[PDB]
């Protein structure tokens, strides 16, 4: 539901319904490069655990 | 109170797969082995120091 609002004209692509209107999706297509971020480990000193 | 006297005893470990085909013969079902669900992490009952 974040995209533009959708009318009949629709060719194909999927959509949602938001607040009672209409609006077309939009979808991520992700790339994660190296080193680009690390987990942060809260530990218990003696195990490894989560 | 005597170890002696215990009817069971339940150890765990961690292993990897040339371990267990160190001796072929004495494992069996070494096929169906999920891996993957497995990991030290998903276990939180064991407690080691693996990262």
């Amino acid at each position: 539901g974040a995209g533009a609002q959708a009318t009949g004209a629709n060719p194909g692509y999927r959509t949602s319904m938001v607040s009672g209107q209409e609006h077309y999706d939009v979808y991520p297509m992700l790339v994660v490069g190296d080193d680009s971020f690390t987990s942060i480990g809260f530990q218990t000193d003696g195990k490894s655990l989560k | 109170g005597d170890i002696n006297k215990a009817m069971f005893a339940i150890v765990s470990f961690e292993t990897c797969k040339a371990d267990l085909l160190k001796e072929k013969d004495r494992y069996h079902n070494l096929n169906k082995i999920d891996w993957q669900s497995s990991a030290p992490v998903n276990e939180p009952d064991h407690a080691t120091t693996t990262p």
